[PDB]
């Protein structure tokens, strides 16, 4: 019987509990006699489960703490539309995309940072935004900024309502755990009411507004002159005029005649050619399919009517000879413990983040995106980033799972039992692929080095000498875009002009164009791929054995979080499943830090460029295919020759760039004192000046600590990601725009 | 094998055999201390070194020191 | 029934026999092979597996190596000679090292009778493999460029 | 020994509150060597606000 | 009083692990625990899985002691339950370890007397030139 | 249904010779005669150290020491008159 | 040519292949 | 341009030194081990116990003070 | 009220209200008396 179960007024709302730090453990609430306390009780501040055992406390907390970080996101989107209204260009830019830069922040006339306040054009000085939004905008049909105001102001609202949703539903009206256990409802509700009715309603807009003035914008006439687009609404003669279908109404809709809507719902594919973005029509459609598929996936799971599957009777069916009792016992967990969804579930966001970032590399789905080379170097390298991370989050989480959930008495799993009995083949072959990858991908560019520096280039991997050709990738691309001619008859052109023909520019500049695939493409791939293999390996290996090992068998009492069990054993520094999240992070950046110069050096070379007499000049005129297969070649063609912008920002609108290209080596740098060293040392420092103190009587009464053992290695990897990726978004950022 | 030493400072508390992992210390009578027993060092050849038993004593200083010694097949934990 | 079951009864030791480890196959094929026979003297073993490596090291120094593209294969011949002379450096001085008094094999059978212990490891024993590594390897190199090049 | 609640210096050189004060809580009437339990406000890095002494490893001031 | 004889017992069920026995066994010392499990109820490898105890007698294999430490703390803390645990030789020789003296080691036994027991504070030690010209150490003076 | 034994002490541990089985030669007549025969003064292993070492360095300085374009591009020498330097140098 | 055609590697291989050879038995026996 | 020059290799200086000074002043003992001379000069630690002791030797005094020298010359 | 005020007076709280305040203070004295060498 899936119902609404509420606890009323479980806690009192005065601030008796602000005025008393570290309230929500027994120990810190004692308050500190060290200065470790002050630390504690922020590493702690969000880790329910250690404060209590009750799984009701713990799911109110987790989606109350849900609603306080939508509140935020609305607030910080509330952001973006009021600076985009009051602080911009964009009407500006809503006559003349090709030569205005994107700008919506300024400085304030003081401490010389007026210089920063830069030529951007529609009379305007100030900061040019690669965040994307002015694309957004014209893809959403908005024409002047007293709609971004009011945009602005609803966000607001909005922030308001889910602060107050977060009081609310932990101090009026908190569910009761079977609440939270209705998984096949929350599924069914989440597809259908979510995603499904979001994407049809958005339809919607696109269909009523989107199109519409998208079109007689295309068209070249003054967006000031352009209709309202609610007069479209109420007048259809203008719907009807642009295109003819409407004039039968909804009627060709129930009737089944849905051929009489192939005005707007296309399926043309490539780039709409004055503008370099994908038709608003093949996205109309999309999302109405979309809206449709998911409104009926939304209603497969069995609720308050015999109708529905049950989700333990299917993983309770699906079970086979080698695996034993299959998925048995799995249903109970992910009903029972937040940290083993909450890895699924950062594993497979992460792994869209991505996607997302390719999807959108390959088919800009916006108006002038293509050719605004800086927001698109952006919009891929930060959305590749943020998965990244949510991957090695799910790493993480799934050890903590490991640890503090796993219990085979109460919870029994056989899958997990049957991959726990075998860990060290899985482990062992996992370093093995690893040491093979890294040799035959590093190994390659070695050896190239070596014979360029032995004068030997017809023995190089390159186009010239050695062939190490992408034959499947060249079929997939061979298959893709002959497919609108065979396998995809309906389809007009290509999804993408990567894999097609048929190059579209916008403005002069190349929106997109068939990307070759040679001998650097082989290699690079297949660092990737070495990368990820490494990567999985440290945190698989990380989650397997986070309970146990040869050296430690009782590492599961010790914890999730901690340093070590000491200098016996020989040594056992970094055991805990921690120091393995420690560890993938640094990997996880190498890869992508990887991936992202790969996107840049790819885009600026073979792809992006002008376009002149019937032919065209790339930014850096092809050089990827033959010098991307040397470490030097990167060193020199990449690193050295394109850092020049970045180096000789000073005096202009991009110095702050220069100045966060040094803070950020600076903070990397930063970061290795923490790294290599041991609180031994500091803790002894700190026992010498705090002589001093006491010699003037200026000693604190919260006793001066150093730093723990896991507190170091937390500060050191934070600086070095961010120093790391400060520096990459400095150099990007100042490169693509100058 | 690793040496571990206990001190007079014991006040016999337990907790270092409590804590060790592979059994290394026990619980003697004695005439010094209020809970009239002291901890001992018999079977140093199974010690790992991995300083539980520091990390458990409450005396100050320490009274249990383990000092890393000439290092044999148990003291380095392994099962290979 | 179970496909993967504990190790010849015994769940207590550090495997699992899937159908990949222990079948009515596999059991018969690497026992067919050199090195895992039991019954036969130390010399006729290094041979058959010392033979193999010098064609399997053969094929490779041909065609990718600097005279490649050209002294090819005469080139390729005595490099697959050489990986035999110090795998028999590797294995004379694998050799020096273990050996000092009487064998270590696990003496039983998978039908657990006290048969006798294999010469595979012993003073004698690594000296007629390290001999059959050699003798094999320097003749059996000789035949991927008397049948390729002669 | 030293009275109850007093405020005594420690001489012990290894310990972690050398040089400073702690407050004495009982000193043990028997043959025990450090009868002196002594508490103090700051805990050392062992998270101990306590230990006992002897008494030529105490002085009341 | 006496220490445990050392027989023939079935051991629990189980699968099997990767984590579990190797060379070291064969030609080193492995190590073996015994104790009657009341019911039928689920442990932790400390190598590694799942595993259900039988009633009676069960006895379990493993190649270090800390294996053995980790569950009989594991078997003594959550069962509550007493095991007894030795040492194993390949010419089939036993060395009896825990309870060595029927008691375990943090509870007073009278006939343990005290081993590697310095008399003195840590700083009334000598200073390291008083021993150089030796094979010495620190603490033992 | 036990595997606790000190009388059985090599079943216990588990030393099972997995695929280790004990069958004749399979091997022929003529040919094992042709390669005992052929691989028994080589057998003994103070002369491989001996052989193997001395007549492989005898192996090295031949084709090492054997000097033109032929066979390598450094015996070939400079074969172009001597280019200019930085400070005005031969 | 003379010289360095024979020392270069003797040095290169002849050197450290007997050197890994004799230390190596000196290490384990 | 020298008169900053000067002023960072004279932190280069100061603070080896004082990495090189401390390590050697308390290579005896401190607070949180008195008993380190009883170790001698290159140990890992002393535990993770009473708060971690990772880097707390002489000898690794002397490692840390290496980085210094090269970043100061 | 007690309570709310004695929050107000936590430290990462007091600190943000006193840099909010020196930091107005030197952009403050920057706007007026703009770019300083001397005094
Ligand atoms: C030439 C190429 C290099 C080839 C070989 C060296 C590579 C391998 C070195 C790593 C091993 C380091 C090590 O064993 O690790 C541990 C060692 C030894 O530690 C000792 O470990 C000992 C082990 O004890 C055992 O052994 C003892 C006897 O040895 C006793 O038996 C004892 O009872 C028993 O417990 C003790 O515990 C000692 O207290 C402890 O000090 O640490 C140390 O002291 C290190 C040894 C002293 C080094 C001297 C300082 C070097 C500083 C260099 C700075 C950079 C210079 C670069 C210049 C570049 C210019 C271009
Ligand atoms: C996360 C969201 C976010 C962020 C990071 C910023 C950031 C900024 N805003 Mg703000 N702003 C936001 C939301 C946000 N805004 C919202 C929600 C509103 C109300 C709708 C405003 C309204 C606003 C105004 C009116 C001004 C700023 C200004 C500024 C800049 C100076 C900050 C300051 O005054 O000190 C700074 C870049 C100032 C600026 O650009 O100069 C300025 O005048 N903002
Ligand atoms: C002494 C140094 C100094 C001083 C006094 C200031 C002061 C200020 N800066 Mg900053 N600024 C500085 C250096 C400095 N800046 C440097 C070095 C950079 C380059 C990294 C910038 C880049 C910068 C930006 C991009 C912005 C400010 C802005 C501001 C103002 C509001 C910031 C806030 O609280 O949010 C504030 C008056 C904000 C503003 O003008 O509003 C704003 O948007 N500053
Ligand atoms: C049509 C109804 C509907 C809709 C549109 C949503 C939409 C949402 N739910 Mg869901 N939710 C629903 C029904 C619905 N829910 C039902 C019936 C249940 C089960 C009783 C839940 C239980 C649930 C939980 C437990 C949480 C959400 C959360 C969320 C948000 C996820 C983040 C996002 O996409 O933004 C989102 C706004 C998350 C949130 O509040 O943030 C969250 O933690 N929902
Ligand atoms: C929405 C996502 C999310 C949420 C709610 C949490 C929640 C939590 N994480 Mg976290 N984590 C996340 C993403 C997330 N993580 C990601 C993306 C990463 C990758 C950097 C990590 C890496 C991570 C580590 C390394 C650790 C946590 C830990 C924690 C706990 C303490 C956090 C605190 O109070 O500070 C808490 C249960 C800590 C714990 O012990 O649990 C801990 O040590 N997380
Ligand atoms: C250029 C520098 C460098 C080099 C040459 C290597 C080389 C290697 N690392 Mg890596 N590693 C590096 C920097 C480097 N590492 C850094 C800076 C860190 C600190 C975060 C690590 C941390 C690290 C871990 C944690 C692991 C590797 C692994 C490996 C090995 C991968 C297998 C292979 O290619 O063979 C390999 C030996 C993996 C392995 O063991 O295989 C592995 O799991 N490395
Ligand atoms: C896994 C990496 C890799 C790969 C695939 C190759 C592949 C090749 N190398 Mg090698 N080489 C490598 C790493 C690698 N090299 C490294 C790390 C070095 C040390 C710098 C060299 C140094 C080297 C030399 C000196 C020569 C080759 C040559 C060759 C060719 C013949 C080798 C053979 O048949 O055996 C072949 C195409 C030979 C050739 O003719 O080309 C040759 O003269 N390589
Ligand atoms: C230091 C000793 C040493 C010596 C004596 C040699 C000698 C030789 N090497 Mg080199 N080589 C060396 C080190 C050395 N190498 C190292 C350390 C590497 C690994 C990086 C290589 C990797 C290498 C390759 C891959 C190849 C050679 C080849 C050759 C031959 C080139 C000239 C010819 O055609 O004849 C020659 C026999 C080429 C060959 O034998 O043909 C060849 O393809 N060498
Ligand atoms: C806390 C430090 C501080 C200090 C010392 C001052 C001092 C001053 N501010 Mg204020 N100001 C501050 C913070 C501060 N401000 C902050 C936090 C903001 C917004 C973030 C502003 C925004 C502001 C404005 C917009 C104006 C002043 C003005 C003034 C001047 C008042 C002139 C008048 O009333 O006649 C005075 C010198 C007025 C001025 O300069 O004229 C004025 O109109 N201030
Ligand atoms: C330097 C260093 C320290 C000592 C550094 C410390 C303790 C960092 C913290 C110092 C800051 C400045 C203290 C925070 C003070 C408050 C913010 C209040 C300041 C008052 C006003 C100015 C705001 C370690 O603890 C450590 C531990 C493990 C490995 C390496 C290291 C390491 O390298
Ligand atoms: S811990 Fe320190 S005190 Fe408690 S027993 Fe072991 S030694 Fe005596
Ligand atoms: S971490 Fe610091 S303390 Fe724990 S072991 Fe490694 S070094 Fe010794």
């Amino acid at each position: 019987k899936v119902k609404i179960a509420v606890d009323r007024n479980p806690v009192e709302t005065s601030f008796e509990k602000w005025a008393k730090p570290g309230h929500f453990s027994r120990t810190l609430s004692k308050g500190p006699n060290t200065t470790t306390w002050i630390w504690n009780l922020h590493a702690d501040a969000h880790d329910f489960d250690s404060h209590t055992s009750d799984l009701e406390e713990i799911s109110r907390k987790v989606f109350s703490a849900h609603f306080g970080q939508l509140g935020i996101i609305f607030i910080w989107l509330s952001g973006m539309y009021f600076h985009g209204a009051r602080f911009s260009n964009y009407e500006a830019w809503l006559s003349d995309p090709t030569h205005i830069k994107p700008s919506a922040q300024v400085v304030w006339p003081i401490v010389g940072q007026e210089i920063l306040n830069g030529d951007v054009g529609g009379g305007f000085q100030g900061i040019q935004i690669t965040s994307g939004f002015f694309q957004l905008w014209r893809a959403s049909g908005i024409t002047s900024e007293l709609q971004l105001y009011t945009t602005a102001i609803g966000g607001l609202v909005m922030a308001a309502a889910m602060f107050f949703a977060g009081w609310f539903h932990y101090h009026k009206a908190a569910p009761k755990l079977e609440w939270f256990q209705n998984v096949e409802s929350m599924l069914n509700h989440h597809l259908g009411g979510l995603l499904g009715l979001g994407s049809l309603a958005w339809a919607g807009h696109q269909i009523h507004v989107s199109l519409p003035v998208n079109k007689l914008l295309d068209a070249g006439v003054d967006p000031k002159e352009i209709p309202l687009p609610h007069d479209l609404l109420l007048n259809r003669a203008i719907m009807a005029d642009l295109y003819p279908s409407f004039a039968k109404g909804i009627a060709p809709f129930f009737t089944l005649n849905w051929s009489e809507y192939s005005d707007f719902l296309t399926f043309k594919g490539g780039l709409n050619p004055v503008t370099g973005g994908l038709w608003l029509s093949d996205t109309a459609h999309h999302h109405v399919a979309i809206a449709v598929l998911f409104l009926v996936a939304g209603h497969m799971y069995r609720t308050n009517w015999g109708i529905g599957h049950s989700m333990k009777e299917i993983l309770e069916a699906h079970r086979g000879p080698f695996t034993g009792e299959g998925h048995v016992g799995l249903y109970e967990i992910l009903t029972t413990s937040w940290h083993a969804q909450l890895a699924i579930n950062l594993a497979l966001f992460g792994s869209l983040s991505i996607i997302v970032a390719h999807h959108m590399y390959a088919m800009p789905p916006y108006p002038y995106l293509a050719t605004d080379y800086g927001t698109q170097l952006s919009l891929f390298t930060h959305h590749t980033w943020i998965g990244g991370f949510c991957i090695v989050g799910a790493g993480a989480h799934a050890a903590i799972f490991m640890v503090r959930d796993y219990d085979p008495t109460n919870n029994y799993n056989n899958l997990l039992d049957r991959v726990i009995r075998h860990r060290d083949a899985i482990i062992s072959h996992l370093n093995w692929v690893c040491i093979f990858l890294g040799f035959h991908s590093f190994g390659l560019y070695i050896h190239n080095d070596t014979m360029s520096a032995l004068g030997r280039p017809q023995d190089m991997f390159s186009d010239t000498a050695i062939q190490l050709q992408p034959v499947f990738a060249q079929w997939i691309q061979n298959t893709h875009f002959l497919a609108p001619q065979l396998t995809a008859p309906n389809a007009l052109a290509a999804t993408s002009l990567t894999w097609g023909g048929d190059l579209v520019a916008v403005g002069g500049k190349v929106a997109m164009m068939p990307i070759s695939l040679g001998t650097s493409d082989f290699m690079v791939h297949h660092i990737h791929a070495f990368t990820i293999h490494v990567t999985v390996l440290i945190l698989l290996k990380g989650v397997l054995f986070a309970r146990s090992s040869r050296l430690i068998p009782d590492k599961a009492n010790l914890g999730f979080r901690f340093p070590c069990d000491g200098p016996g054993r020989g040594g056992t520094c970094q055991v805990s499943a921690w120091d393995h999240v420690f560890l993938g992070l640094f990997w996880m950046y190498n890869s992508l830090s990887i991936v992202i110069f790969h996107f840049s050096w790819k885009m600026q070379s073979d792809v992006w460029g002008t376009v002149t007499a019937s032919g065209v000049s790339h930014i850096t005129g092809g050089n990827f295919a033959q010098s991307a297969n040397t470490i030097n070649g990167w060193l020199r063609d990449f690193l050295w020759a394109q850092s020049s912008q970045v180096i000789q920002s000073y005096g202009s609108a991009l110095s702050a760039y220069g100045l966060i290209f040094l803070g950020a080596h600076f903070v990397w740098a930063f970061s290795l004192m923490f790294l290599f060293s041991g609180r031994g040392y500091w803790q002894e420092l700190i026992e010498s000046i705090v002589w001093a103190h006491n010699k003037l009587k200026v000693a604190p009464a919260i006793q001066p600590r150093a730093l723990s053992i896991t507190q170091g290695r937390a500060v050191g990897v934070a600086h070095y990601l961010l120093g790391g990726i400060a520096t990459t978004w400095s150099f990007f950022l100042a490169r693509i725009i100058s | 094998a690793h040496i571990v030493k206990i001190y007079d400072t014991c006040i016999g508390c337990t907790q270092c055999v409590r804590a060790c992992p592979l059994d290394v210390l026990e619980m003697v009578p004695w005439d010094g201390c209020k809970a009239s027993q002291m901890a001992s060092a018999p079977r140093t050849e199974d010690c790992v070194g991995c300083k539980r038993c520091e990390t458990a004593c409450p005396t100050d200083f320490l009274s249990v020191r383990v000092y890393l010694g000439s290092e044999s097949t148990r003291s380095m934990g392994l099962s290979y | 029934a179970q496909v993967i079951s504990p190790v010849n009864g015994d769940p207590f030791v550090g495997m699992l026999e899937t159908p990949v480890t222990s079948a009515p196959i596999v059991a018969t094929y690497l026992s067919n092979l050199p090195a895992y026979r039991t019954g036969v003297a130390p010399v006729l073993r290094g041979v058959e597996i010392g033979l193999a490596h010098g064609f399997l090291l053969a094929g490779p120094f041909i065609k990718l190596g600097p005279l490649r593209n050209v002294t090819a294969e005469i080139a390729g011949s005595l490099s697959a000679a050489g990986l035999v002379l110090i795998l028999a450096l590797c294995l004379s001085i694998y050799g020096s090292a273990q050996f000092q008094s009487t064998p270590s094999i696990g003496v039983k059978t998978l039908s657990g009778r006290s048969v006798a212990r294999d010469p595979l490891f012993s003073a004698d024993g690594w000296s007629e493999f390290a001999a059959g590594f050699l003798v094999g390897g320097e003749a059996g190199v000789a035949w991927a460029y008397v049948c390729t090049q002669i | 020994g030293p009275k109850r609640g007093s405020l005594v210096k420690i001489l012990r050189p290894e310990s972690y509150w050398f040089n400073q004060v702690g407050k004495v809580v009982s000193v043990d009437q028997s043959g025990v060597r450090y009868p002196v339990v002594v508490r103090f406000e700051n805990q050392n890095y062992a998270g101990v606000t306590t230990n006992n002494y002897a008494l030529d490893e105490v002085v009341a001031a | 009083t006496v220490p445990t004889l050392n027989p023939d017992t079935p051991s629990p069920i189980f699968g099997g692990s990767t984590g579990g026995l190797l060379r070291k066994a064969q030609t080193e010392e492995f190590y073996v625990i015994t104790w009657e499990a009341k019911k039928e109820q689920i442990f932790e490898m400390p190598t590694g899985g799942a595993a259900i105890m039988r009633q009676g007698p069960n006895l379990l294999k493993f190649g270090k002691k800390e294996q053995c430490l980790a569950l009989t703390t594991q078997l003594r803390n959550k069962f509550k339950l007493t095991p007894c645990f030795y040492r194993v030789f390949p010419d089939g020789k036993v060395q009896y370890l825990h309870p060595a003296d029927g008691v375990y080691p943090e509870k007073v036994n009278a006939g343990r007397v005290g081993a590697n027991q310095n008399m003195r504070r840590i700083g009334q030690n000598v200073n390291p030139i008083k021993v150089k010209f030796s094979g010495r150490m620190m603490s033992p003076a | 249904s036990r595997y606790f034994d000190l009388q059985d002490m090599e079943n216990t541990t588990g030393s099972w010779d997995m695929y280790g089985v004990d069958e004749k030669k399979r091997y022929p007549d003529n040919q094992a005669k042709f390669f005992t025969q052929a691989t028994d003064i080589i057998s003994r292993r103070e002369s491989l150290r001996a052989l193997v070492a001395l007549s492989g360095i005898a192996a090295i300085v031949t084709y090492g020491l054997k000097a033109k374009d032929a066979d390598l591009p450094i015996t070939k020498g400079p074969q172009t008159t001597g280019e200019n330097g930085k400070g005005g140098s031969v | 040519s003379w010289a360095p055609s024979v020392f270069v590697p003797l040095t290169g291989l002849v050197l450290p292949a007997i050197a890994m050879a004799t230390l190596f038995v000196y290490i384990e026996k | 341009g020298d008169f900053l020059v000067h002023h960072a290799i004279a932190l280069g200086l100061h603070t080896t030194t004082l990495i090189l000074v401390k390590g050697a002043l308390d290579a005896r003992g401190s607070k949180l081990m008195p008993d380190k001379k009883d170790f001698g000069y290159s140990f890992p630690c002393d535990g993770p116990g009473r708060g971690g002791t990772c880097d707390i030797s002489a000898y690794d005094a002397f490692y840390l003070a290496v980085f210094w020298m090269l970043n100061t010359i | 009220m007690k309570d709310f005020t004695t929050y107000l007076s936590t430290a990462p709280v007091i600190a943000t209200i006193w840099f909010t305040f020196t930091a107005g203070l030197l952009i403050e004295i920057n706007r007026y008396f703009p770019d300083p060498l001397v005094f």
